[PDB]
């Protein structure tokens, strides 16, 4: 199933 | 001795050869409101070892076969034993055929069944999807087999290694279109028993896995292109979406992407055609069914009139991801779900490569760093993480299989594969990749097969030299969880690795075969010049002159963050880096300008540098024009805003960020010719988006002026929106914040009449930006009205209100008072109590707020918390962490902002 992921992410 | 039908894995005694499957969805309910599908299937299988039982998967199917649930025949002149009985075993999802004698090795058999199931609106197996065209509720039939739901549509050996060919037939209303993996064999023919129905047969599939089958019956239309090599490319969507031209971007990029991959993989596209279909509200996002890829509408369609550049980027990357699978995953398939990370990880990496081919001026490959690397490091820097690899014998049930599909599998998978390609070089990686695909085409693999083919490529050359075998190196990145922080003492060139955890107090209890030591590829730049590559071996500490500096020189590790690790330096080196960025930032690659910010804030969290060193790392940003480093800062500071935006800290913080972003705002003000024309490439557009966002949210009068003027222009002429889609979210929000009920009521009207989801989303979010208490309260009063705010949008809207510093107490009061809505919305759609609880309690950072969260919890007696249970526990735990963080950081952070805001 499709995941590119949104381009932020940071802890 | 347990019975084989009570084991979750299929026997290996029988292997499928080929299936015939005929499915017939009934798109009109049976009057009680039940939708069904009927089917008939024949599976031909070979007996490998003698057995007197046939075990095959079946889920939620009722059998109408004459006699037993199946009829069993020999192929050719093979005899067949008599059936004793057929039974369904629900737990392990089996149809079990007990025989009076044994099947015989080398013989083939055909097993026929007739069955029916609910065509449920449940996004599983063969299912229905309901949507609206003007006045009319439309219903289509479509599939989602991923992972273990092919068995919900027809009985099959539903494990990915058990490949076969499939002859699909659909029986459907004669004015609807039927699609499947393969082209139709010819024109549809009328169904003899009722010519209102037609019969569409499809060409035989290649040898393939059940989870990749698809079939769809709908009123959808397409835009098409025939590639030079005869491959037909179609984008399918709702007739109105096609007519508005929303399929054109997808059509534009698909040809180039397929071409890129055929070359990249050194392997021809393995199918005669490519269909991609945009489904309304497809919650799974997208699914790589071989020859018929499904997408949620907003992932595939694009409206140039109303869509921002980030929508365009989402389309091209989502397409590149699913098309990647048409070779890696579908042509060569991982033998079992424990290796899912390799499949999804690989696609999650090469999606950037494919998309870069379609949009070469966008520098898309860079986006894996913020998008996947630093994203997954957030959760992989926890004691509660897990290794990429799982023993196959631990992954048995459909639930355990579903657990494979997570952040680690996709994003860390992508990260480690990108690291691997980088240290091998892409040319070498591609050679092994091609070798692997060629060797295993139409078959199944484990990750060890890829490593072996990459090793063959390394062994066939003399230029690239590794400190160990590919397998030994990759074992460090796949068999243990987490990643190292690499610390350099530039006075000596001493270099160290240790398992990185954000919580310096955390206890790791998951043991590693390697004592959490990695074999680490380390690139470096010294004074702007690339150094020789270095490998840190499996030791805690080493030394190399590469990492030793003079007083005026600097070194920086992990160029472009190709390596899955973070870097710390001695303070002196940090200052030299800071000095370089202050005087000439061009010397350090843009990705590394971002890395310095990302890593230092993480290191500060871990108590490995003081928080002031991380903030010092943002000082250069007043001269930074590029997207990523600004993104790094904003991502890292959102928590600071969240903890401090109601405190004395906020004034100096706002002022500091105004100081930093003002020149960038000025830059774009000129560049864009007074905002009339966007920057050309994607990164520069993203930077402008963030620049305007940061300026307006931090109270830069010039941005506030821009927002008011444009929104005033829009209100003067509602039908001609003067605000470019890229800037809508900021311009809308800041304008509503500045205005009162006139701006609010206008945007409300626009939201109510909005034909497009993405525009409706922006408006819904912007309405939460009002600084009027009465407006935000009235708005909260709407969120539960399904005539005004979609149920599926309710919690999102409350969260957006909570995000407003003024809306914070309003939303929290609202959620507490109306928690008496769990018994109206655990059965009336999910809602997501979990995400709502987290959003509204996100800010809590004091003992007093903790007391309130505890006092609210004191309604344990009845109503409970539902799917937000223990998300409520997460909130209590996080509040404690926030209390501790604010107590430790308040004073030091206040003084830093005061000092550096002129
Ligand atoms: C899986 O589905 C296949 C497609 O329907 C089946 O293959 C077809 O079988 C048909 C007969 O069973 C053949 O159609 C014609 O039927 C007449 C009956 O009067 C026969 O004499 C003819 O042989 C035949 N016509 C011709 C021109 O040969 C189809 O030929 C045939 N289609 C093919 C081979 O593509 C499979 O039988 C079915 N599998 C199982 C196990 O039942
Ligand atoms: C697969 O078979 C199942 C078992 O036969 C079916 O589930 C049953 O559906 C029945 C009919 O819809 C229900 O029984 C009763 O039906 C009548 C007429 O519709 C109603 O008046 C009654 O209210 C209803 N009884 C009850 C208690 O609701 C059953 O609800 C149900 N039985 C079981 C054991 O689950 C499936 O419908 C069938 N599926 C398909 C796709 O054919
Ligand atoms: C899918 O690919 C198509 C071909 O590359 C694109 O078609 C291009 O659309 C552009 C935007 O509409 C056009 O650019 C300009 O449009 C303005 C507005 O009318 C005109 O002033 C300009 O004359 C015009 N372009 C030029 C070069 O002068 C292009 O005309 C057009 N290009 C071609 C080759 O037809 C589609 O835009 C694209 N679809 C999406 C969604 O990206
Ligand atoms: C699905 O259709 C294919 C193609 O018509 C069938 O393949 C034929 O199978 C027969 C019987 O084994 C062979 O003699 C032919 O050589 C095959 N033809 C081709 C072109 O491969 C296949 O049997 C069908 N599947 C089922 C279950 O009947
Ligand atoms: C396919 O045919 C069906 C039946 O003739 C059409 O469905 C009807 O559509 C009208 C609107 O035009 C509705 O008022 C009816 O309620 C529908 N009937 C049923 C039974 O659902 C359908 O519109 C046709 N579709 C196409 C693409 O031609
Ligand atoms: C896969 O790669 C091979 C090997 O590089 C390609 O074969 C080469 O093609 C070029 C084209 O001009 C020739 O100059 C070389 O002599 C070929 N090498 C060999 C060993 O044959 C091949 O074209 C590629 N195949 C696909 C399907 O992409
Ligand atoms: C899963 O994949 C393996 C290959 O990785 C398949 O085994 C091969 O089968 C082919 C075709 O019959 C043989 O030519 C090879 O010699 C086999 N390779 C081996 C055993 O390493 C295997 O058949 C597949 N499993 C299933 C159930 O199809
Ligand atoms: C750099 O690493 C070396 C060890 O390789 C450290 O120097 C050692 O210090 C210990 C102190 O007990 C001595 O016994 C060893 O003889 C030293 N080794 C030498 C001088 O080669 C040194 O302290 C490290 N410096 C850092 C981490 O800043
Ligand atoms: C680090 O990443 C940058 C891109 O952010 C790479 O720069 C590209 O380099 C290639 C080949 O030299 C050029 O074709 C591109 O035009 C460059 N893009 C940009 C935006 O400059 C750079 O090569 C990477 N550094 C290393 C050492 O791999
Ligand atoms: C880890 O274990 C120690 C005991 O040595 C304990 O003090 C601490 O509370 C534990 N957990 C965390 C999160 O620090
Ligand atoms: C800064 O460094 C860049 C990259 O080496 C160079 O092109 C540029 O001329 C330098 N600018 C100044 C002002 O020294
Ligand atoms: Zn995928």
């Amino acid at each position: 199933r499709p995941k590119p992921q949104q381009f932020f992410g940071l802890m | 001795q347990s019975k084989p039908w009570n084991r979750y894995r299929l026997p290996t005694t029988l292997l499928p050869d080929s299936y015939n499957v005929t499915l017939r969805p009934y798109l009109t309910p049976n009057a009680d409101g039940l939708y069904i599908f009927k089917g008939k299937s024949i599976v031909r299988f070979l007996c490998q070892e003698p057995t007197d039982v046939i075990i095959i998967h079946s889920k939620k199917l009722n059998y109408t076969t004459q006699g037993h649930m199946v009829v069993l025949r020999g192929v050719g002149d093979s005899q067949v034993p008599e059936i004793d009985r057929t039974e369904l075993v629900e737990l392990t999802e089996y149809l079990v055929v007990h025989l009076k004698g044994s099947l015989q090795p080398g013989h083939m058999y055909e097993m026929e069944s007739e069955f029916q199931g609910e065509l449920a609106d449940d996004l599983a197996g063969f299912y229905r999807s309901e949507y609206m065209e003007g006045n009319v509720k439309k219903v289509l039939a479509t599939t989602q087999m991923q992972s273990t739901d092919a068995r919900k549509s027809f009985p099959c050996f539903d494990e990915p290694a058990m490949k076969a060919t499939f002859n699909i037939t659909l029986i459907h209303p004669n004015n609807l279109t039927a699609l499947s993996n393969m082209p139709p064999k010819g024109s549809s023919t009328p169904l003899a028993e009722d010519p209102n129905w037609s019969v569409t047969e499809f060409e035989t599939t290649p040898v393939m896995s059940t989870y990749l089958l698809a079939y769809i019956v709908s009123e959808f239309q397409s835009v098409n292109e025939t590639a030079q090599n005869g491959v037909l490319i179609r984008i399918w969507a709702r007739p109105n979406a096609i007519a508005e031209g929303h399929g054109m971007y997808a059509l534009n990029v698909t040809g180039p992407i397929l071409n890129f991959f055929a070359n990249h993989y050194n392997t021809s596209y393995p199918l005669p055609k490519s269909d991609q279909i945009a489904l309304p509200d497809f919650n799974a996002g997208a699914m790589e069914n071989w020859g018929l890829v499904t997408y949620r509408e907003n992932a595939l369609l694009f409206d140039p009139q109303s869509s921002s550049i980030s929508n365009k980027e989402r389309v091209v990357t989502v397409i590149a991801h699913e098309l990647a699978h048409q070779w890696f995953g579908n042509l060569v398939t991982l033998a079992w779900w424990n290796d899912l990370w390799l499949n999804e990880g690989f696609a999650s990496y090469v999606e950037y490569l494919g998309a870069d081919h379609a949009e070469p001026t966008w520098n898309l490959k860079d986006l894996i760093v913020p998008g996947d690397v630093y994203r997954v490091m957030a959760v992989d820097a926890l004691a509660s993480s897990h290794p990429l690899t799982t023993p196959a014998e631990e992954v048995n049930t459909p639930a355990q299989i579903s657990e494979m599909f997570d952040s680690i599998s996709y994003s860390k998978g992508a990260s480690v594969i990108r690291m691997l390609s980088n240290f091998l070089t892409e040319d070498l990686f591609k050679e092994g990749l091609a070798s692997y695909l060629h060797a295993f085409a139409y078959q199944n693999t484990t990750y060890l097969d890829l490593w072996e083919h990459l090793q063959k490529a390394v062994d066939a050359q003399t230029s690239i030299r590794l400190p160990d075998t590919v397998r030994a190196i990759m074992d460090r990145w796949t068999l243990q969880m987490g990643f190292p922080v690499i610390t350099v003492d530039t006075k000596t060139g001493n270099i160290s690795q240790k398992h990185f955890l954000l919580d310096s107090e955390s206890n790791v209890t998951r043991s590693s075969a390697f004592d959490y030591l990695w074999i680490v590829p380390i690139s470096s730049i010294k004074n702007g010049v690339m150094q020789d590559h270095y490998w840190l071996r499996d030791v805690s500490q080493a030394q190399n002159d590469l990492f030793k500096t003079a007083s005026d020189d600097w070194v920086l590790l992990n160029v472009n963050v190709t390596g899955y690790f973070q870097v710390n330096y001695d303070e002196d080196n940090w200052r030299m880096i800071q000095h370089q960025l202050q005087t000439n930032l061009s010397v350090i690659p843009v990705i590394n300008r971002a890395q310095v910010i990302y890593d230092s804030f993480n290191l500060a969290t871990a108590h490995m540098v003081p928080v002031t060193l991380a903030l010092d790392n943002t000082l250069f940003l007043n001269g930074e024009k590029e997207y990523m480093p600004w993104q790094a800062a904003l991502s890292s500071l959102s928590y600071f805003s969240l903890m401090f935006d109601r405190s004395e800290v906020y004034g100096p913080m706002k002022k500091y960020l105004r100081k930093q972003v003002e020149p960038l705002f000025q830059h774009f003000e000129t560049l864009t010719k007074n905002w009339t024309e966007r920057p050309e490439n994607l990164m520069d557009q993203y930077s402008e988006i963030n620049a305007i966002s940061t300026a307006c949210s931090n109270g830069l009068p010039q941005c506030e002026n821009l927002a008011k003027t444009l929104f005033d222009q829009w209100m003067s002429d509602p039908e001609n929106n003067p605000i470019h889609p890229n800037l809508r979210s900021t311009i809308y929000c800041n304008a509503i914040a500045q205005g009162g009920q006139d701006q609010w009521d206008f945007a409300w009207g626009q939201l109510q009449q909005a034909q497009l989801v993405n525009e409706a989303d922006k408006l819904r979010s912007a309405l939460a930006c009002s600084n009027e208490v009465w407006l935000l309260n009235r708005y909260l009063g709407y969120t539960l009205n399904p005539d005004l705010i979609r149920k599926q949008d309710a919690t999102s809207t409350i969260n957006s209100i909570a995000s407003n510093v003024i809306g914070q107490p309003l939303a929290w009061d609202f959620v507490q008072s109306n928690w008496k809505k769990l018994f109206q919305d655990y059965g009336g759609g999910s809602f997501s109590f979990s995400n709502l609880i987290q959003g509204v309690t996100r800010r809590f950072s004091s003992e007093f707020e903790l007391q309130q969260l505890e006092q609210f919890k004191k309604n344990n007696m009845d109503v409970g918390f539902g799917s937000g249970t223990r998300a409520l526990e997460q909130a209590l735990e996080k509040t404690k962490a926030n209390i501790k963080w604010v107590k430790e950081n308040k004073e030091v952070v206040l003084n830093w902002f005061i000092e550096h805001s002129s």
